[PDB]
C-alpha cells in the first residue's frame, strides 16, 4: 500500500488558498464502516509531528479551522484556506488500512521574485596548505527558486569526485535559498593545476553563472 | 498526556543502543505504542508497534531481525533496542500512542536523535575564506566529530548577511561552512571575525579573515 503526495514542494503566499494531494495504490475506505483511514500531520523543523485530521475529514481537537481534508477511495486533499506563516511545514499523509504508512510529505515555502545566486569561490587558505590539505569553495548565495546545478572544472577539464555540497533551508528573512560547494584535493594536486572554476545553472540565467580564480 | 525519550546517542558501527520513552497522563496498557523513523533530511517511516496489554510487537519488513520493542509496563516505558547498528540506522527515533479512533498517532515523543560512526570525538580545523560593492568572506570548519558546532561573526556583532549551511557528514567526520557578506568599502577596514564553538571537544576558535 504506498502512498504518493504531491507537488514535493508548494511555494505559498501568505494569506492565500493552498490545496496538496495523496493518491494511495489501494483503496484506504472500509464499506463495513464508510471509513477512510487517512490522516493528516503536521510537522515543523525541530519539532515533533503534529495530528491535523484524521478519517480523510475529521479536524482533530484544538486544529484551526482553515485546516480541511476532503477526498475517498484513493485520493484525498488537504486544504489550508489562508495561509499563515505558522502553517510553513512539512505535511504528511499517512494510512492507517492496512498496517500504518506515510506519503513522502509536502514541504511548503514561501514564493517570491526569481533571484539569481551570488557565486563566491575561495582558494584554500595558507593554514591548510601547512596542514598538507587544500579545498577550493563555492558558495552560491541568496537565490529562488530553489533548484540549481554546480559545476567545478580545473583547469578546463570537469572534476566531479571530492566534490562536497550542502543546501541551506528556505532563508526566514529573504525567503531565499543558498548552495556550498566544496572540493577538496592535497596541496600537491592543487599546486599542479592553475584554474580552478564554479559554474552555476539557475533558472535565471539562460548561461551558466561562472566564477574562478587563478593560480 | 507526554511522551518524554532518552537523550541523544551516539555509536560506532557493531554497536547496540536503547532508546527510551516514558509516557505519562493516561492509562499505558489501554494504547499502542510506535516507533518511527526520520533520517536527517528525510520523510517519517513507521517502524512497527507493540500492543502495550499483551506485549506483542508488530515489525514491517525492513525492521525485522535486528530491532527489538520492548515494556516495563509497571513504569509506563518502552523501550526501542537497535543491534547491530549501520551507519545508514543514524535518525531520529519517535515513541508515539497510538489511538483507536481514527487509527492515528496522536501523541509523540521529542525524538531521540542515534548517530554511527567509526569516528571518536575529534575537533574541528577552522581555516578562513577570503576572496581571490558587496564582499562575501567565509570560514571552512573541516573534519569535526560530533556534531554541533557554532559560528558566529565577530563575536556574535554581525547578524544580517551571514548564514551557516547544514554540516554534513562524509567519510565518518563533519566538515560546514559559514558565510559572511559586508559592504566591500568596510573591509579589511573594518575587522571580520569567526568565532566557532565544538563543545565536545572544547574547542573555541577565533579566526580573523584577513585579505
Ligand atoms: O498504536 C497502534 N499502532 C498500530 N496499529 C494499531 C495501533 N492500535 C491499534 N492498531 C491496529 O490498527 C488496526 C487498523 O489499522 C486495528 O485493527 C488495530 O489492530
Amino acid at each position: 500500500i504506498v502512498m504518493s503526495q504531491s507537488p514535493s514542494a508548494l511555494p505559498v503566499s501568505v494569506g492565500e488558498k493552498v490545496t496538496m494531494s495523496c493518491k494511495s495504490s489501494q483503496s484506504l475506505l472500509n464499506s463495513r464502516t464508510r471509513k477512510n483511514y487517512l490522516a493528516w500531520y503536521q510537522q515543523k523543523p525541530g519539532q515533533s509531528p503534529k495530528l491535523l485530521i484524521y478519517w480523510a475529514s475529521t479536524r482533530e481537537s484544538g486544529v484551526p479551522d482553515r485546516f480541511t481534508g476532503s477526498g475517498s477511495g484513493t485520493d484525498f486533499t488537504l486544504t489550508i484556506s489562508s495561509v499563515q506563516a505558522e502553517d510553513l511545514a512539512v505535511y504528511y499523509c499517512k494510512q492507517s488500512y492496512n498496517l500504518w504508512t506515510f506519503g513522502g510529505g509536502t514541504k511548503l515555502e514561501i514564493k517570491r521574485a526569481d533571484a539569481a545566486p551570488t557565486v563566491s569561490i575561495f582558494p584554500p587558505s595558507s593554514e591548510q596548505l601547512t596542514s598538507g590539505g587544500a579545498s577550493v569553495v563555492c558558495f552560491l548565495n541568496n537565490f529562488y527558486p530553489k533548484d540549481i546545478n554546480v559545476k567545478w572544472k580545473i583547469d578546463g577539464s570537469e572534476r566531479q569526485n571530492g566534490v562536497l555540497n550542502s543546501w541551506t533551508d528556505q532563508d526566514s528573512k529573504d525567503s531565499t535559498y543558498s548552495m556550498s560547494s566544496t572540493l577538496t584535493l592535497t596541496k600537491d594536486e592543487y599546486e599542479r593545476h592553475n584554474s580552478y572554476t564554479c559554474e552555476a545553472t539557475h533558472k535565471t540565467s539562460t548561461s551558466p553563472i561562472v566564477k574562478s580564480f587563478n593560480r | 498526556i507526554q511522551l518524554v525519550q532518552s537523550g541523544p546517542e551516539l555509536k560506532k558501527p557493531g554497536e547496540t543502543v536503547k532508546i527510551s520513552c516514558k509516557a505519562s497522563g493516561y492509562t499505558f496498557t489501554n494504547f499502542g505504542m510506535n516507533w518511527v523513523k526520520q533520517a536527517p533530511g528525510k520523510g517519517l517511516k513507521w517502524m512497527g508497534w507493540i500492543k502495550t496489554y499483551t506485549g506483542e510487537p508488530i515489525y514491517v519488513d525492513d525492521f525485522k531481525g535486528r530491532f527489538a520493542f520492548s515494556l516495563e509496563t509497571s513504569a509506563s516505558t518502552a523501550y526501542l533496542q537497535i543491534n547491530t547498528l549501520k551507519n545508514e540506522d543514524t535518525a531520529t527515533y519517535f515513541c508515539a500512542r497510538g489511538r483507536p479512533e481514527g487509527y492515528v498517532l496522536d501523541y509523540w515523543g521529542q525524538g531521540t536523535s542515534v548517530t554511527v560512526s567509526s569516528a571518536k570525538t575529534t575537533p574541528p580545523s577552522v581555516y578562513p575564506l577570503a576572496p581571490g560593492s558587496m564582499v562575501t568572506l567565509g570560514c571552512l570548519v573541516k573534519g569535526y566529530f560530533p556534531e554541533p558546532v557554532t559560528v558566529t561573526w565577530n563575536s556574535g556583532s554581525l547578524s544580517s548577511g551571514v548564514h551557516t549551511f547544514p554540516a554534513v557528514l562524509q567519510s565518518d567526520l563533519y566538515t560546514l561552512s559559514s558565510s559572511v557578506t559586508v559592504p566591500s568599502s568596510t573591509w579589511p577596514s573594518e575587522t571580520v571575525t569567526c568565532n566557532v564553538a565544538h563543545p565536545a571537544s572544547s574547542t573555541k576558535v577565533d579566526k580573523k579573515i584577513v585579505p
